[PDB]
């Protein structure tokens, strides 16, 4: 804060299901899971990890980078929730 | 009028089965306030009369000094009318953040028009979903008061007043 | 929400013919991090495939894609008899679709019947009801 | 309406007279049953067309209606 | 109130020690129009002062002044409830508080019935009770 109390949190998400394992409790069939885990990670892989689909060892390139994002979100966790000329009339006058 | 508030009309999903009628006659009831930052809407104990939406902005909500929920666009706020028929006392501040844009509607020509547009005000309240009651208040307690009790640990007549407490009991 | 998911199909394909090869199903799983076996990758194009000549279109997965939708039972229903009464298959009920579906399902009723439920489920005053208001009068 | 009402709640032998003589070009409530050309040219080319127990239990409904 | 005596305390004593001697009693007794006798005088000191040294400190004269207080039975029981309820003594009762007497009464009850308590037995909306929003529940 202003005051610098601890008065929120700030949790960010995003999905970590294809990049590290598929288990399901019950699914239709194995391309189906890994079809669903490649749809519910849509954002992550679509508009973070661009040319890593052409890579490999994506968990060592582009998962890192996005957690590097969300190190300069964190960074950017400033704002802190707060509230964020005489010399200009005395040369207009001169 | 329905230019005015397109913002909320193309928005939410409460208004997208009204009539054009039903949108002119709700239109025609909207004011719009421009609230200034760290201007206070509704301050707690205020009556709720108007359920408010916002097309622009962001808004706190301060029971007990504690900012309990933050709206942002498309949110709406204030009581509904139409299932409590019940006049409410507001349980929180609500204060802007921003420059916030509010198209508000008080409840007696909402009542009106829901109560001309029978068909609609049924999918109205399927639809709208407050995303805060300001009469519903919130139980919570703070850390500092859990800390306290932690600290109570060091420290470890009432026959008038327990009976209240059994008066509580019959409460 | 059905035709949403081919988005990342985009992302699925990097060859760009619309037809997902194996070499593209290796390159994006090596890229999740896994070293998977390529010939449990020919048995999942080859159980995902109903081309079966090593890709797939889109409609091919579009089969695996209704099993896997595992839906509520009251939505299915409804949508039963919203696709049963939508003849054209728009997502709108005209009155010559409520009075076909009268005729063929044998509740016969007058022609000022049909306007009445048309213009009893009708809310927003278009001549034609939407799923929504389907299910304000599927609900009671 | 609302003035209407008051001159008529008050001009009581006047109002008998009003409402026989006064005969409305276009009842506004009143919604008048018809159907379209096109809709009946589309019942025509339905001869080449040619589960409800849900639903016609709600038609009957609409016989309970 | 109870604090608001000692300006007159200011005039009694002469020499400004917080100790009242027995020649400022006597001077103040002689500008009362009275000519009294010195050892009633000591007398007097005598059974005023817990010090007991020829003077009084005010804290010697607290005592005295709570054994003339003599105010009336509701107002001093719902004091004394006040008092054992502000455990920190500074004139509020936080819920914590509340919660803390609720449990060492034995009356126990949920987290939701203190902030009950205290929503209702509050009226100016500050989260904690004062006497006169003490005594609104003390009536009833």
């Amino acid at each position: 804060n202003e005051q610098d109390k601890v008065v929120l949190f700030l949790c960010t998400f995003s999905d970590i299901t294809a990049f590290k394992q598929p288990i399901e409790d019950d699914s239709c069939k194995g391309w189906g899971k890994f079809a669903r885990l490649t749809r519910a990670l849509t954002s992550s892989r679509g508009v973070l990890q661009q040319l890593a689909p052409s890579v490999q060892k994506g968990e060592n390139v582009h998962k890192h980078s996005r957690l590097a994002e969300v190190l300069q979100l964190g960074s950017d966790i400033l704002p802190q929730y707060k509230q964020e000329c005489v010399f200009k009339t005395t040369w207009d006058w001169i | 009028c329905v230019h005015l508030n397109r913002k909320v009309f193309k928005e939410h999903p409460a208004f997208r089965l009204a009539s054009d009628g039903c949108l002119r006659a709700l239109a025609m009831e909207f004011q719009t306030v421009h609230c200034a930052p760290g201007d206070l809407i509704y301050h707690a104990g205020e009556s709720v009369d108007s359920l408010c939406f916002v097309v622009s902005g962001s808004l706190e909500v301060i029971q007990d000094d504690e900012v309990v929920a933050i709206l942002g666009k498309g949110d709406v706020f204030g009581d509904v009318f139409w299932k409590e028929a019940t006049l409410a006392q507001s349980c929180a501040n609500v204060r802007a953040l921003t420059y916030c844009d509010l198209h508000v509607i008080k409840r007696d020509a909402l009542q009106k028009v829901l109560e001309f547009y029978t068909a609609f005000s049924h999918s109205f309240s399927r639809n709208l979903i407050l995303t805060y009651n300001l009469r519903k208040r919130i139980v919570f307690r703070k850390i500092s008061d859990v800390k306290r009790e932690e600290e109570e640990r060091m420290k470890r007549p009432d026959h008038p007043v327990r009976r209240l407490f059994q008066r509580f009991r019959q409460q | 929400q059905i035709a949403e998911f081919k988005e990342a199909f985009s992302l699925f394909d990097k060859d760009g013919d619309g037809t997902i090869t194996t070499k593209e199903l290796g390159t994006v799983m090596r890229s999740l991090g896994q070293n998977p076996t390529e010939a449990e990758l020919q048995d999942m194009i080859n159980e995902v495939d109903a081309d079966g000549n090593g890709t797939i279109d889109f409609p091919e997965f579009l089969t695996m894609m209704a099993r896997k939708m595992k839906d509520t039972d009251s939505e299915e229903e409804i949508r039963e008899a919203f696709r049963v009464f939508d003849k054209d298959g728009n997502g709108y009920i005209s009155a010559a679709e409520l009075r076909h579906v009268m005729t063929n399902l044998g509740e016969k009723l007058t022609d000022e019947e049909v306007d009445e439920m048309i213009r009893e489920a009708d809310i927003d005053g278009d001549g034609q009801v939407n799923y929504e208001e389907f299910v304000q009068m599927m609900t009671a």
